[PDB]
This record gives structure tokens, C-alpha cells and sequence, in this order.
């Protein structure tokens, strides 16, 4: 059995799984006036792009062809969201982390007081 | 930390201590029996020990034995056993309501009280029901008994009436205790609440659902203790659960597990030694000293032989282990606070003294429990360091994998 | 009446907060797909060797992966549109609410993928310097006016070339398939361990890991007494005297303490 | 409603303090550096705004930012200003002209209800007002000021027909303010004065303030002594704190027997702790203890006393003979140049403090720790068998 | 304290008997043997005569019996789990006879695979129950002997009907 046909049969599973988990996903977020917090909406929109820069790079080097094997443009988008998530909102939620768990805590005891 | 096992057997853990006996007469001649000391004489029951506690005058202390069941009373003034006296039946728990050795009261196994006095055994009582606590209001003078059953019996002893028994919502009070500061009683249910009830009244005042993220094993609670601030309490677990609560808020301060997964049989609060956030738990194999704000440990007590109770002398840094052995176990940790009056020399001899020192710093885990984890994979690695049938992990690590799995 | 609103802003916080525990989940599942994709060849002749090694087996898994692939990067677009659309990220909701409906194709995808980073960018310097100005107003710096956030981010991404070479090292030492091949022929022109081709953010991976492993742990029938009498028992009579001076504290403390136990503008 | 409120907040103040007198009222209320902050109950929804009784009030008020040259001239008059204490005191008890630059705020009066006294609330309030500074209190929610008369106003009223009222209450701020809402001024420190008790030092120990300075002569109408006590905020720097807390201790040490004599030998250690949890505050490496060196050792004691320290170790000596050695042992330890090699316990600390600082004779220290003489004795001949072993081991 | 006399006891009328004499050593009664599961522990105990007791403290180890294989093999003494007459008792893990205890199968698993070769098939046939037990690697036995006068534990495994029944009450 060819490597290349035991390395495909691994992308099949991944993908399959990864899309079974994306529907779980987009499922609770249509689910879902409330305002969010724009840094942690922000937050969650960079690593969604940082993973599809991944799956970008995991689309350049699945074509046959492969015009693009390093994956530049894939690269660059990569780079882009994992340098904004680990030192512009890391420090930021780090200051606001105290407030944050705070509010947090706030739901938490009125959901138990309601119940 | 040095922690001095001043009294106690001092052989292997599978040795047993009736042999100790057997070749004490072939190694009399040995040096080391002529320099041995024993602090107090005749500390030893034939067979083992059950409770012990001490006077709050300090200069007496009383134990009960296992056969023939038997109470011993022993003044530190003279360093001698003061009385023998024997039970018709083996010792649950006893309280002593006189400030002195003269007034105690019993509970034995054969579901009735004794009541003690100076002369000898003055009343006997039947309660309906096998009780496993016992405990004293000193304001309203009234024995509230622990039962297997739903009810907590009340005996009132200035009327010599039997009153009516307070009824709890679940089956099976393991301890009972009561906070002299406010009165309140906490009942250790089997099923994994504590219910705190009125004195003055006849109320729940409210019932606390203990809760472990850790385990889902079910818990019964084994012990319960107040302080003298009236504001904090303690909850011993069968899981080896240590749970700190300040009881105006239902969530728990400070969580701290044992070890080994056994019952906490006792909890000490180390107020008036000095440094007042210190606490003692006590589990069939360790008794340990940690710090309430903290939760770091600072002392660790690991006796030969199985513990059944603990008992400290206030105002100074010993602690009387009753323990399945012949001999009770006395131990020192000079930090903590001075010898006594009546041990005013024991000091000298710490050099001489056995100086007993990881165990209780890490967490023991059974090879089942391993499987459990699924954590095989990580056998023979330095996160799992193995001693006796169990890996010891970190605490932090376990709580990760539990959580995890 | 504020606690409603601090009550559904903590609701707010949380489901982002499970937002993240979930994505992050699809970064998991994806991990052996990166690590199997670094793996694969990187020339059209080391693919169609590849392709000879079993031909039929071979095309039947690439019509799959290109099956899986297309229909899944789809609903991630999909996901991105509705996702920017719901938190305000994107302005124009017919433009939005239109891409949405219509099927898209690779090439068409990719305009996408372009667009969604760029309202993104405009997103994270508006929401960037927004925060920073309020952490700093909160902390004091207002009053001494440490860099911006917003001009962290322009400045290490001016840094590109020294994070490229982040990316590029090779920490797992992944071999893709025919690699020396490839090599021997001189088919790899930015070679002629740092490899360019073999992406490695095993580090941040396990960053995010050990992160996501950090909250959880934080967030984590008379006869024999069996009948009861209470009548008196003279031996037990008079036993003990009560204590008069009570409990240390006031009944009134007390009644407060145990009801408490265990739970012009003004404003 | 403010009032009322101004009555609640005065009767908790009131209630602290001995002996209040009516000026503090206007020093309150016009004197722009003081501050007042308030601890309040949750506000349960359903009383409709109604104010709750508070808890704790604090006072602060904002001392520092001096220009060095006003520094130096009033150092050089020995003239004081008035206001900004913490900032001239320890300037002329350190002459270090860079703190009183530094910015920073004095707790003036911290108020609890004695009903409600040890239950941690006065902590809590400090644990809060050290963060609001700190500024974790980030706005989570997407102008205070209020006109003032206008001189066109004062020249058109006439006194006759004049109209005094109460200012409207839509130009008035709210009367309770959100620490979110108001942003916090920057600042290097958080200072107390207060009178030394046991109950009291122990209050701000477990609240991270580090003591600089106490002041030698009781206070005639307490007969208590002044100490001034200090915390640092994170992101501040921390080493002039360190270096107060070091030379403060050896300030301490000397004059227990001075004027000191009279504290016990647990409140000393106390401060002596206290300051000694200023260096682990620190983790550089720079300012550090040195260990007595053999040269040093030699200086200090002769080959005689190393051997009649010897003796007393084996017990062939009398305690009276080794009278000598005892302060400088004293001053060495505590000195911390015995190094990590000798720790003693608290109790033995406070009889070795004692003896060797305060000069306290053995049966005195037996009668204020309520241990036997014979003991102390013991722990005493202990604890210097274990500096002896250390003098064996450096040479 | 402990009598044995029946004077003390009312007639079967009903009656209240009165004092005959002072209590008499030759009807005495000795304390209960509460024996429970741990390290080894026995002392004995002078009777009428020169015969001796021994009473059962502690035990962990006990020979217990299959009586359908006819063999005795020495095991040790998991916990209690029924006791007919006290539940109490079961809940003390206190051991007396006719009670409900499991004990290890090593060495009955380890004698059936030493005889049979199996974990001829015909003789090795074995009831379902027990071989579950086997699986399960804890059997249920009942004591047999007096630990309170012999000081041994000894026992018998349950089987057929007596094993259905008790399976029943647990």
C-alpha cells in the first residue's frame, strides 16, 4: 500500500471529522440585545483565520501540481493571525482578565440564584 | 520541619509489635533499651487503642482500649496511669463533660451510653438506635447522640429526660460537633450533605451539598469541626476529601486531599498553638499539617501502624495518636510550640530524640486507578514515581488527568 | 436593574468563551491533517510517481480529498461570512447575506478568503486601538501620556522575515514523501533544520493546548429501648448546670450570622 | 439623601476613631488632595436605589510629586510644609530626594463597624483600592464636573431678592460612582501611620505594606509609638523599598534596647518579619545579604571567645561567662550574615532577640513567653550550638 | 458484669423473682469478640479449667473450603458483605459466623488450571455462577468456624442453592 495512499486516507478522516465538527459549530452560533466583547470577538476571528490559512496550505499541497509547495500566500495569512493572537490580544485580555472573570462569576451566581 | 516520634514502637511496619515484646527479652542486654525513655508510664492497651483525648485543665488524659475494653485515666503530674476501668463493651465515642477526669460519658457498641463518674460507673442508658457520635452542648447541658437512623437523639441531663429527637432529611449521621461560638450544629450525613441545625430552636438552619469535581466516587461525610472564631468549618470525606468552608458562603475556600483516598477520622484546628492558620487532618495513615490560607503543608505525621485518633494538647506542639498498635504513638514538632510543663526536660533529649521526617507532598495512586486514567503509558516516567502498589503523581497533574478522563 | 445587563454581558463573554473551546477543538482534528500534508510530495514529477505507485487507489482518494476539501472549505466561508456578518465584522449585510447564497468555486473562494482578512485587518486596528486607549485611560497611562497594541501588531509584522524563519524550522523533522528526489534533481529552488516547504507551528499548537488545558482546570417493642420514653431518669438528674454567661456571641449576631449562613441620582 | 448618607459615613468614622474632633469634617470635605471610598453591600434590585448601609470607608489622600528643589531648600530650613507627611518624613528619615518626587497616596483613616469588626471586610476594601490604583478596573460598559457660579450670576443678584437653593439635581453626579466609571490617578505607593499593636501590625502584614520607619518616642496621650508602613504597586519600581526596609532593620535592631525594651519579643520578630518579606518581594539578586567572612569573624571575636563559645556548647561552661558574646551574635544573626546554614524557631528567635537586643535577663523572658526558666535555658544553650557548629565549619 | 443466670429474668407467670444470692464465677460470661479484617491479631483467654480461648482481634487469612472440588485452600479475607443476623456487623466489616465474605480466587483459579489444564471438559464444567465469580476474581464464602473461640476464619464457598439464595438478599 502506497504512502501517499495511507497519507490521503488521513486527510479523508481529518476532514470528514473537522466538517462533522464545523456543522456542530455553526449549529450553536445560529443558535445563539446581547453585545459581545469586541476584543474577544475579535480574538475568536483571527485563529478562525489562522485555520484556514492552515487548511490553505493543507489545499496548495494536496494539487497535484503543486505551483505553490511552500505555500507562500498560505504562509503569510498563517503568520498575520498567529502574530496578532499571541501579542496584541494576549497582553490586552491579560489587563481585562480581572474584570472579565468577574462578570463571569456575576452570571454564574444569578443562574444559580434563578434556579 | 523536625518531627520527634518521642513514644511509640520504632520497628518495621510488617514487623508486628507483639514480637517487639518477645525479642525485648533477648535484646535487654542491648544499650539502646537502658537509653530508650518513655514519657509517660504504661502507655500501651493489650490489644490496640480507639479514641483519646485530652482534660482541658492539661494535666490528665483518658483512652479507651480495645479488650478487655477498658478506660485508662493518665495524670501528666505523675506521669503514671491514674485507673483502669472496664466496659462491659467496646468504646464508639466519649465525651468528658467535668473540666477534670471525674465526668465522662460513653458511647459503646452496644447502643447505650455510660455515665462515668470519679467513683466508678454511675447510670447506664439505652439509645433506640446505634450511634457513632457523640457531643456535649455545654450551654443548654443537652447530649445530642448520632444514630444509623434518620433522627439525632437528645438527651437532656439536667431534667434526666430523654427530649424529642431532632429528624434529618437523610439517613445516617456519621459526627456531629457543635460551634460553642454560635451554637450551631453540623450532622455528617452519609450521603454528601451536611445539615446545620438550631439549638435554641428546633431547625435546620440550612443543609450544604459537598461537592468534588475530582472524583465522582459517591462520599460520605466522616467529620465535622468548628473553630473558636465561629466563622469557618471543616468537612472530612470518605474520599480523603479535606473541605475548609466559611459557612456564610456556600462555596468551599480550600480543597485539600490526603492521599491515599481513606476517611478523614479527625480534623484539629491548630488555633492556640501560634500562628493560628494551621490545621490538622488526620486520615487512617497520615495525619497532616497544612495551612488554611495557604494549603501548603507544613508537617506531615506517618505513624507505623494505622491511626484511629488524634488528639493535641493545646498550647503546645505534641499530638496523642490513638492507634491499632500496643503502644500509643506521642509526637513533638518543636515549631509548632514548646513542650509542656509537665515534659519540661523532653526538650533535651531532642537530639536523642528519633527525628522522623515526599509521601505526603504527592499524590498516592492504586495501578487500578492508573488504568483508570489511562495513564499506563506514562509508567516507569518521572512524572509517576512509584512506591509500594501506587505511582505517586503531583496533585496538580491528577486533578488534570481526572478532569481529562 | 445593571445586574441584567452585567448578567447577559457575562452570558456574552461565555459563549465566545465556548466559541474558542470549540474551534480550538477543530484546530485539534486538523492537527493530523498539517502534520500529514508536510508530509506529501512538492513537484508535479514526485506526485505523478507517487500516482504510478498505485494508479486506480491512488485517483479514487484524490477524488475524495477533493470532494471533502471543496465542501468543507465552502462552509467555512460560509461560517466566516455569518460569523463577521453577526458581530458587526462586516458592514454591508446584503453583500454579506448574497455571498452566503451562492455556491462558490476554488478560485472564487479564495477572493473570499482575501476579502474576509481584509474587513478583519480594518476590525483589528479600529478594535486594537479602541481597547488600548480604554486600558490605558483605566490604568493611569492617560495620565502619564508600552507601546499601542494596534502598533505592536504593524511592527513585528513589518519583522516578516525573522517569523518566516519561525514557521520554516523543522522541530518534528518531517521528511516530505520523495524530498531527496526532489532535491537530487534540483526541483526545490528556494533550497538551493531550517526547510522552507515544511510548516511547523508546533509550539503554538501546543501553546493553545496547554492554554485550553489551563481553563479547564480553573473553571473545574418498649422492651430494649427500642421505643423512645422521656420520662424522668432520676440517676441522670441534675447531672450538669447550665452555663449562664451563653455563647460568645450576641443573639443577635447570631440570628444575623445563621441567616446568612450559606446565602437626585443616586447611582 | 446625601445627607443621610454623609451621617452613616460619619458614624462609621467616628466610631474607629477615640476622640474626633469637628475639623476633620472640613478637612474632608475642601481639602482637594483626600479621596473617600466606601464599601457597600450587594444591591439587591428589588429596593428600588434605596442606599445600603456601608461597611468600611476609607480615606486616602494624595501625597508626593515635589519638585526636588523645594525638597532640598526645605530640607536645608529644616521648614516643613503643610501636608504630604509620608513624603517629608521619610525624606528627612532617609534625606533621599527621589521618593518625594514619587507619587503616591497615605490611607488616612480606615473605618470599620464594630459589630461586623474581624470579619475581613477591612482587608477586602485595601485588596480592592490596591487594584483600582493598579488599575484592573478596566471599563466594561460601551464627565463628572459641575458649573460653577458665574460672575455674570454674583453681579446681576441683588442681597435682598437674592435665591439661595439646592443645586439641581440633574447638574449633580450621582452620589456612588463605579471605580470602572472614574479613572484612577497613577501611583508608586500606598502609605500608613498608625500607632504599633499587636493586633493593628499584624492587620497591614497581611495586607503586603513594608515597614520604614517607627518613631522612637511614645506618643504622651497613647504611650504608643508612630510607624509608618508602606506597599508597592505592580509595575512600579520596588528597589528604593528594599533598600528603607534593609537600613530600617538595622535602625530597629540598635535601639531595642534604647527605647524598645518595653515591646515583647513577638512584636519585634513581627516587624522584623515584616521587613524581611520586603526582600522576597524582591527577586533580584542585586541587593543581597553578604555572609561573615573568616576575616570578619576573626575581627569580631578572638580564638579565646570561639573556645568559651565552644564550651558552653559541651556544657562545660557556666551561662554567666558567655554574657559577652550575646549582642553581637545577636546583631550578626538577625543580620542575616549567619546565612541559611543556622535557622532558629520563633520562639527561640524572640529569646535570642531579647537577650542579645532588648538585654532582658533569662527569668524575665521565661515570665513574658510564660515558659519555665530552665527551658529557656535549654533552647538558649541550643540555639548556640548550632552558631558554634557553623564557626567549626567556616574555619 | 456479664451473667449468664436465668434468676435475674422474670417468671413465666410473669412474676419478678427476687435476689437469690450473690452473683457465682461458674456463670459467667466473657466480652464479645468483635473480630474485624486486618493484620493478624489473637490473644487468648483462660476458661473453666485449664482449657484456653482464643480470640480473633484481627484476621485477614482464612482456609476456606470447596467442598464441590473437596479441597481447602488458605485465602484472604476481601471484606463482609451479608450478614443474616445484624447488618451493622456488615457495615463494621466485623467477622463472626455464617457471615457473607469474599476472599481472593487466585488459588482456587490457579488448583482448577493446575488439574483441569483449563481456565475432561466435561469434569472441569464448573456452575455459571462461579465461574463468574472466577472472572470477576472475588468468590463469596461463609464462615463456618467461630473466630470468637477458635480464633480461625475458616470457611466454605458458596454454591447451588445456598449461592442463589444469598445472591438473592445482596
Amino acid at each position: 500500500m502506497s504512502e501517499l495512499n495511507a497519507l490521503l486516507k488521513d486527510i479523508n478522516g481529518s476532514l470528514t471529522a473537522t466538517s462533522e465538527s464545523l456543522e456542530r459549530l455553526s449549529g450553536i452560533y445560529s443558535n445563539s440585545p446581547a453585545e459581545k466583547v469586541s476584543l474577544l470577538s475579535l480574538k475568536n476571528g483571527s485563529m478562525l483565520g489562522y485555520i484556514n490559512s492552515l487548511l490553505m496550505l493543507i489545499g496548495n499541497r494536496l494539487d497535484d501540481e503543486c505551483k505553490d509547495p511552500s505555500a507562500m500566500d498560505a504562509r503569510e495569512r498563517s503568520i498575520q493571525h498567529r502574530v496578532v493572537l499571541e501579542r496584541g490580544v494576549k497582553p490586552l485580555e491579560k489587563k481585562l482578565a480581572y474584570q472579565l472573570d468577574k462578570l463571569t462569576r456575576a452570571y454564574v451566581k444569578m443562574e444559580k440564584e434563578y434556579k | 520541619v523536625s518531627v520527634y516520634q518521642v513514644s511509640g514502637t520504632n520497628v518495621s511496619r510488617s514487623l508486628p509489635d507483639w514480637i517487639a515484646k518477645k525479642r525485648k527479652r533477648q535484646l535487654k542486654n542491648d544499650l539502646e533499651y537502658q537509653n530508650r525513655v518513655e514519657l509517660i508510664q504504661d502507655f500501651e492497651f493489650s490489644e490496640a487503642s480507639n479514641k483519646i483525648k485530652v482534660s482541658r485543665d492539661g494535666q490528665y488524659c483518658m483512652a479507651t482500649g480495645t479488650y478487655k475494653p477498658q478506660i485508662h485515666v493518665y495524670d501528666f503530674a505523675n506521669l503514671s496511669l491514674k485507673f483502669d476501668r472496664h466496659t462491659d463493651a467496646e468504646n464508639v465515642d466519649f465525651t468528658i463533660l467535668s473540666d477534670d477526669w471525674t465526668k465522662s460519658v460513653h458511647l459503646q457498641n452496644d447502643r447505650s451510653i455510660q455515665f462515668q463518674n470519679k467513683g466508678g460507673l454511675h447510670y447506664t442508658t439505652r439509645i433506640p438506635k446505634f450511634g457513632r457520635s457523640l457531643v456535649y452542648n455545654k450551654v443548654n447541658c443537652d447530649l445530642y447522640v448520632g444514630a444509623s437512623g434518620n433522627e439525632l437523639y437528645r438527651l437532656n441531663l439536667e431534667k434526666g429526660r430523654f427530649l424529642n429527637p431532632f429528624k434529618l432529611d437523610t439517613e445516617g449521621v456519621n459526627h456531629v460537633s457543635i460551634n460553642e461560638v454560635n451554637g450551631l450544629l453540623a450532622a455528617g450525613t452519609e450521603t454528601n450533605v451536611v445539615e446545620f441545625w438550631d439549638p435554641r430552636s428546633r431547625s435546620r438552619v440550612s443543609k450544604l451539598y459537598l461537592e468534588n469535581n475530582i472524583d465522582n466516587r459517591p462520599f460520605q461525610v466522616t467529620t465535622t469541626s468548628f473553630r473558636n472564631d465561629g466563622l469557618t468549618f471543616a468537612c472530612g470525606t470518605s474520599n480523603g476529601y479535606s473541605y475548609i468552608y466559611d459557612l456564610r458562603t456556600s462555596e468551599p475556600s480550600i480543597i485539600k486531599d490526603q492521599g491515599y483516598g481513606f476517611d478523614i477520622k479527625k480534623i484539629i484546628w491548630l488555633d492556640n498553638v501560634g500562628t493560628e492558620n494551621k490545621i490538622v487532618t488526620c486520615d487512617k495513615r497520615i495525619a497532616k499539617i497544612w495551612d488554611r490560607l495557604d494549603g501548603k503543608a507544613y508537617a506531615s505525621m506517618e505513624p507505623s501502624v494505622d491511626i484511629n485518633d488524634i488528639e493535641h494538647v493545646p498550647g503546645t506542639g505534641m499530638f496523642f495518636t490513638a492507634n491499632e498498635s500496643i503502644p500509643m504513638h506521642t509526637y513533638y514538632i518543636p515549631s509548632l510550640g514548646p513542650s509542656p510543663r509537665w515534659c519540661s526536660f523532653l526538650d533535651s533529649i531532642t537530639e536523642e530524640l528519633e527525628e522522623k521526617p515526599v509521601y505526603s507532598n504527592y499524590r498516592f495512586i492504586t495501578r487500578d486507578d492508573v488504568k483508570k486514567l489511562n495513564l499506563t503509558h506514562l509508567v516507569g516516567s518521572r512524572v509517576l514515581r512509584a512506591y509500594m502498589h501506587g505511582f505517586f503523581i503531583n496533585t496538580e497533574l491528577y486533578d488534570k488527568v481526572s478532569l481529562i478522563a | 436593574q445593571s445586574v441584567q445587563r452585567d448578567a447577559s454581558k457575562g452570558y456574552s463573554i461565555l459563549q465566545q468563551t465556548k466559541l474558542f473551546d470549540n474551534i480550538i477543538d477543530l484546530r485539534i482534528k486538523l492537527q493530523k491533517a498539517v502534520i500529514a500534508a508536510n508530509k506529501l510530495p512538492l513537484t508535479t514529477e514526485s506526485w505523478e510517481e507517487a500516482k504510478m505507485d498505485d494508479s486506480e487507489e491512488t485517483k479514487r482518494l484524490l477524488k475524495e480529498n477533493e470532494k471533502l476539501f471543496n465542501n468543507l472549505f465552502n462552509r467555512l466561508i460560509n461560517f466566516r461570512i455569518k460569523f463577521q456578518l453577526g458581530d458587526h465584522i462586516t458592514q454591508n449585510e446584503e453583500v454579506a447575506k448574497h455571498k452566503l447564497s451562492k455556491k462558490r468555486s476554488l478560485k472564487e473562494l479564495y477572493q473570499e478568503t482575501n476579502s474576509l482578512d481584509s474587513e478583519l485587518k480594518e476590525y483589528r486596528t479600529a478594535v486594537l486601538n479602541k481597547w488600548s486607549t480604554k486600558v490605558s485611560s483605566a490604568s493611569g497611562n492617560a495620565a502619564l501620556s508600552n507601546l499601542p497594541a494596534d502598533v505592536q501588531v504593524e511592527n513585528q509584522l513589518s519583522d516578516m522575515s525573522r517569523l518566516m524563519k519561525r514557521t520554516k524550522l523543522n522541530r518534528r523533522n518531517i521528511t516530505p514523501l520523495y524530498f531527496q528526489k526532489d532535491c537530487a534533481n534540483g526541483r526545490l529552488p528556494e533550497l538551493i533544520t531550517e526547510n522552507p516547504y515544511v510548516f511547523d507551528d508546533e509550539d503554538f499548537y501546543r501553546v493553545l493546548l496547554n492554554d485550553l488545558i489551563d481553563k479547564k482546570i480553573s473553571n473545574a417493642k418498649a422492651s430494649k429501648g427500642r421505643k423512645l420514653n422521656y420520662s424522668v431518669q432520676d440517676p441522670i438528674a441534675n447531672y450538669e448546670a447550665p452555663i449562664t454567661s451563653g455563647y460568645k456571641w450576641s443573639d443577635d449576631q447570631i440570628d444575623e450570622f445563621f441567616a446568612g449562613l450559606l446565602g437626585i441620582q443616586i447611582f | 439623601v446625601s445627607e443621610n448618607f454623609l451621617e452613616k459615613m460619619m458614624a462609621l468614622y467616628v466610631s474607629s476613631h477615640y476622640k474626633n474632633s469637628p475639623n476633620d469634617l472640613q478637612l474632608m470635605s475642601d481639602a482637594p488632595a483626600h479621596k473617600l471610598f466606601v464599601l457597600l453591600p450587594p444591591i439587591d434590585p428589588k429596593d428600588g436605589g434605596r442606599i445600603p448601609d456601608p461597611l468600611c470607608v476609607i480615606q486616602i489622600a494624595l501625597e508626593g510629586e515635589i519638585s526636588k528643589e523645594s525638597v532640598r531648600n526645605s530640607l536645608s530650613r529644616g521648614q516643613r510644609a503643610g501636608g504630604d507627611l509620608i513624603p517629608w518624613l521619610i525624606s528627612q528619615q532617609f534625606q533621599d530626594e527621589e521618593f518625594a518626587s514619587l507619587s503616591g497616596a497615605r490611607i488616612v483613616r480606615i473605618a470599620t463597624n464594630p459589630e461586623y469588626a474581624s470579619m475581613g471586610y477591612g482587608s477586602r476594601a485595601i485588596e480592592l483600592l490596591r487594584d483600582y490604583f493598579e488599575g484592573k478596573f478596566t471599563d466594561m460598559s460601551e464627565d463628572y464636573s459641575i458649573k460653577r457660579v458665574s460672575d455674570k450670576e454674583l453681579a446681576k443678584t441683588n442681597l435682598l431678592k437674592d435665591d439661595v437653593k439646592l443645586r439641581d439635581a440633574k447638574t449633580l453626579p450621582p452620589l456612588l460612582l463605579k471605580l470602572s466609571e472614574q479613572p484612577p490617578h497613577y501611583l508608586h505607593y500606598l502609605g500608613v501611620s498608625y500607632g504599633l499593636t499587636q493586633s493593628l501590625h499584624k492587620f497591614w502584614k497581611n495586607n503586603s505594606f513594608v515597614p520604614v520607619y517607627l518613631r522612637q518616642t511614645a506618643n504622651d496621650l497613647t504611650g504608643e509609638h508612630t510607624c509608618v508602613m508602606l506597599n508597592v504597586l505592580e509595575g512600579r519600581e520596588s528597589n528604593w523599598l528594599v533598600e528603607f526596609a534593609k537600613d530600617f532593620r538595622k535602625r530597629f535592631l540598635s535601639l531595642l534596647s534604647y527605647d524598645f525594651h518595653k515591646f515583647t519579643a513577638v512584636q519585634a520578630l513581627s516587624v522584623i518579619e515584616s521587613s524581611k518579606k520586603a526582600q522576597d518581594l524582591s527577586d533580584d539578586e542585586k541587593h543581597d545579604n553578604k555572609e561573615l567572612t573568616r576575616t570578619h569573624l576573626d575581627d569580631i571575636f578572638s580564638p579565646f571567645d570561639l573556645k568559651r563559645l565552644d564550651s558552653y556548647s559541651n556544657n562545660l561552661l557556666d551561662y554567666h561567662v558567655i554574657g559577652d558574646m550575646i549582642p553581637m551574635l545577636a546583631l550578626l544573626y538577625f543580620g542575616d550574615k549567619m546565612g541559611d546554614s543556622v535557622k532558629l524557631s520563633s520562639v527561640q528567635s524572640a529569646i535570642l532577640l531579647a537577650i542579645g537586643l532588648q538585654r532582658k535577663n533569662i527569668d524575665t523572658i521565661a515570665k513574658e513567653l510564660n515558659l519555665p526558666s530552665n527551658q529557656t535555658i535549654a533552647m538558649f544553650a541550643k540555639i548556640m550550638r548550632k552558631m558554634s557548629q557553623y564557626f567549626r565549619q567556616l574555619l | 458484669g456479664i451473667s449468664r443466670d436465668s434468676r435475674h429474668k422474670r417468671s413465666a407467670t410473669g412474676a419478678k423473682r427476687a435476689q437469690f444470692r450473690k452473683k457465682r464465677k461458674f456463670e459467667l460470661g466473657r466480652q464479645p469478640a468483635n473480630t474485624k479484617i486486618g493484620a493478624k491479631r489473637i490473644h487468648s483467654v483462660r476458661t473453666r479449667g485449664g482449657n484456653k480461648k482464643y480470640r480473633a482481634l484481627r484476621i485477614e487469612t482464612g482456609n476456606f473450603s470447596w467442598a464441590s472440588e473437596g479441597i481447602s485452600k488458605k485465602t484472604r479475607i476481601a471484606g463482609v458483605v451479608y450478614h443474616p443476623s445484624n447488618n451493622e456487623l456488615v457495615r463494621t466489616n466485623t467477622l463472626t459466623k455464617a457471615a457473607i465474605v469474599q476472599i481472593d480466587a487466585t488459588p482456587f483459579r490457579q488448583w482448577f488450571e493446575a488439574h483441569y489444564g483449563q481456565t475432561r471438559a466435561a469434569s472441569a464444567k464448573i456452575e455459571s455462577s462461579v465461574e463468574s465469580q472466577f472472572s470477576a476474581g472475588r468468590l463469596y464464602a461463609c464462615i463456618s468456624s467461630r473466630p470468637g473461640q477458635s480464633g480461625r476464619c475458616d470457611g466454605y464457598i458458596l454454591e447451588g442453592e445456598e449461592l442463589a439464595f444469598y445472591l438473592r438478599r445482596l
